[PDB]
RNA sequence: AGUAUGGGAGAGGAUGGUAGAAUUCCAGGUGUAGCGGUGAAAUGCGUAGAGAUCUGGAGGAAUACCGAUGGCGAAGGCAGCCAUCUGGCCUAAUACUGACGCUGAGGUACGAAAGCAUGGGGAGCAAACAGGAUUAGAUACCCUGGUAGUCCAUGCCGUAAACGAUGUCUACUAGCCGUUGGGGCCUUUGAGGCUUUAGUGGCGCAGCUAACGCGAUAAGUAGACCGCCUGGGGAGUACGGUCGCAAGACUAAAACUCAAAUGAAUUGACGGGGGCCCGCACAAGCGGUGGAGCAUGUGGUUUAAUUCGAUGCAACGCGAAGAAC
C-alpha cells in the first residue's frame, strides 16, 4: 500500500550469520531477510553464497514499494558483506552510497576471556 | 568511509574503493581486537617484540 | 604428477572420414581392445543416420556433441570453467553411458536413437549436464 | 655535600567536577520467523512477537585514535578533559655554609593481585555452582547461564618468576649508530650541522667468564659498608616464641635416607614445531576384490592320526618345481 521513493539498506554482518533489513528512512522497516533463513542452515550461514540469496530476496520483497535508490549501511566483520551490495546492484537497486557502521568503544566494558582450544 | 557513487560508477569499482577505504580506516583489526580480553603483560610482552622488530627492520634498511 | 608435465597423447585420425572426433569416441566406445566391434558399431550408426536423415555425418555428430557438452563443473567445493578436451570427454562419457542403461537391444542402434534425442533436445545426458549446470549454480559464489 | 634567586619537561601523588564512544536493561514505533552458538551440534531465547532498525530513558565501569626498547616515580606502580592542594627531577650564572659525607645490625615507613571486617554499589567479566556437548570414563579443556569478587569509604593483611634472577656509594678504562629533556656554537631560505650534560636503547676493542655471555647503564680495574651460601631429600616442615579477627606470615631444627642432585655447551634421535622436496601417495581415469559356485592356503573344531615349519606391513597358490602306494 505505502509507496517510497527512497530508503537505505542494513547488513548485519556477523561470524556465523548475515542479516539483510530494508528500510525506509527514518528507521521504519520494511523488508528484511537471513542468510540462514533463506536455506543453507548450517556452517553455510556464513559463506558468501547465503548472504547474497538473502539480498536477492529481500531486494525482489521491498520491490513492492516501488524503491529505486538505496542507500547501504554495514555493520560489523564476517564473510558476505561484499555480497550482499552485489546482489542489490544485480536486483537493480542504484546504490547512492556505501558506508561502514561497525561500533568501536573506546576502552569501555572487558571482553571475555580467552578461548583455549 | 561515505563512499559517493558516481552517475556511472560500476557496483563492482565501487564496491572496491570501499574495500579500499575501509582497509585505509582500519576499522576491521579494531573490531578484532576486542573479542577477547588481552592482558596487560601479554600486551607489554607484544609491543616489545614489535618494537624489536621494528629497530632491526630500520637497521636492515640503512645497511 | 608432482614434477614435470606429461605431453597429450596423439590420437591418428579415423581413416575412413579423417575424424579425431570419430576416432576418440570410437575409442570411447571400445572395450577390452576390440577395436574392430567397436569400429562396426560406430560406421553402422552414422551410416544409419545418414541415411534415415541426408546430413553429413561428421557436420550432424559435432553438432549434435556441442549441444551435449557441458559449460561448468565444481572441484573440491569451488566452481571452474571446464577445458575444451574434458568438455569433450564428459560429453562422449554421457552419452555411452546414457546408452548403456537405455532400454533396446542392441548398441548401434540404441546409440543412434540417443544421438536423435539429443538432437531434438531430451535425453539422459542432457539432463546430466542440466543438473551439473544446477549445482554450479548453487555453488556458485565460491570463488 | 648542602642553601637563595630565573627558566624547563613529565600517565609523580591527593580531592572535586565534567565530556564522548560502547555494552546491558526498560518503554514506544516499523515488522514477522527465526535468533544465538560450534569442528559439528545441542542446552538457551522467539509468534502473550524474538533477532534487525529508529526514538526516548536508567545505571555501572573503563578512557579508541595520539601511543613511541616514549615519559615519570625509591620500589609497588602511574593514561580522556578541567580546576584546587602538593613531592621530586633537569637546566644557566652569580652569590653563600665550610667535610656538615658513604653505608647501615636492631628499629621503622611504604608495599601488585588475591583474601578479611563494617557500610554502600553493581553495567560487563567471572572462582564456586547448574545445565548442553566430547570421551571408555570428564568432576576439565568447548558451549548456555551464573554467585562471591572485580567498584566506592574507612581499616587489616606483608605475600609474588615483588626479575636486570645483577645491594648501595665513589673514581678510572678504545670506538661506532639511534632516541628523550636542557645548555652552548655555526649556517641561512627557515630549517639544518657541530659540541656538552642527565636519562633511555643497538653493536663492539681490551679485559673478564666453565660456557653462554658482560663490555662507560660491566659481570673490567680498585676502595667503604651491609645482606647472604656451604651436597640432594626430610624442609621454609615440627617444637617454642612474636604478629594477625581469620587465611596465615616471620624466626627456625633434629632423627632418618641416597651417591649423587646440578650449570653451560657437543653430537645424534624425536616433536599432534617450522619448513623444502619426492614416489600410481593422493587427485583425474580404466578395470577389480568385498555378494554367488567352484579351486587353493590358513585359523579353529574334529580325529587313532589329521606330521613339522612360515604369523602386521615384510605369514596365508609360503618351504611344496606337483601326498593314491
Ligand atoms: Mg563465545
Ligand atoms: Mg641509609
Ligand atoms: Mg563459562
Ligand atoms: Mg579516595
Ligand atoms: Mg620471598
Ligand atoms: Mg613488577
Ligand atoms: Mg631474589
Ligand atoms: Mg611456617
Ligand atoms: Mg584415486
Ligand atoms: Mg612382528
Amino acid at each position: 500500500t505505502r509507496t517510497v521513493s527512497e530508503g537505505v539498506a542494513h547488513i548485519h554482518a556477523s561470524f556465523n550469520n548475515t542479516i539483510v533489513t530494508i528500510t525506509d528512512r527514518q528507521g521504519n522497516a520494511l523488508a528484511w531477510a537471513t542468510s540462514g533463513g533463506q536455506g543453507f542452515r548450517g556452517s553455510r550461514k556464513s559463506t558468501p553464497f547465503a548472504a547474497q540469496v538473502a539480498a536477492e530476496v529481500a531486494g525482489k520483497a521491498a520491490l513492492d514499494y516501488g524503491l529505486k535508490n538505496l542507500d547501504v549501511l554495514v555493520k560489523g566483520p564476517g564473510p558476505g558483506r561484499e555480497s550482499a551490495v552485489r546482489a542489490l546492484g544485480a536486483v537493480g537497486y542504484k546504490i547512492n552510497s556505501i558506508t561502514d557502521v561497525t561500533p568501536i568503544p573506546h576502552n569501555g566494558c572487558r571482553p571475555p576471556k580467552k578461548r583455549r582450544v | 568511509p561515505q563512499v559517493k557513487l558516481k552517475e556511472g560508477e560500476p557496483v563492482d569499482v565501487a564496491i572496491r574503493r570501499f574495500k579500499r577505504s575501509c582497509e585505509k580506516a582500519g576499522v576491521l583489526a579494531d573490531v578484532r581486537k576486542r573479542e577477547f580480553y588481552e592482558k596487560p603483560t601479554q600486551e607489554r610482552k607484544r609491543k616489545k617484540a614489535a618494537a624489536v622488530k621494528r629497530y632491526q627492520k630500520k637497521l636492515a634498511r640503512e645497511s | 604428477p608432482r614434477r614435470r608435465v606429461v605431453a597429450a597423447r596423439e590420437i591418428l585420425p579415423d581413416p575412413k572420414f579423417s575424424s579425431q572426433t570419430i576416432a576418440k569416441f570410437m575409442n570411447h566406445v571400445m572395450q577390452d581392445g576390440k577395436k574392430s566391434i567397436a569400429e562396426s558399431i560406430v560406421y553402422g550408426a552414422l551410416e544409419r543416420v545418414q541415411e534415415k536423415n541426408k546430413v553429413d555425418p561428421v557436420e550432424f555428430f559435432e553438432t549434435t556433441l556441442e549441444k551435449v557438452r557441458p559449460m561448468v563443473e565444481v572441484k573440491a567445493q569451488v566452481p571452474m570453467e571446464v577445458r575444451p578436451s574434458r568438455r569433450t570427454a564428459l560429453a562422449m562419457r554421457w552419452l555411452v553411458d546414457a546408452a548403456a542403461k537405455r532400454s533396446e537391444k542392441t548398441m548401434a542402434l540404441r546409440l543412434a536413437g540417443e544421438l536423435l534425442d539429443a538432437a531434438e533436445g531430451k535425453g539422459a545426458a542432457i539432463k546430466k549436464r542440466e543438473d551439473v549446470h544446477r549445482m554450479a549454480e548453487a555453488n556458485k559464489a565460491f570463488s
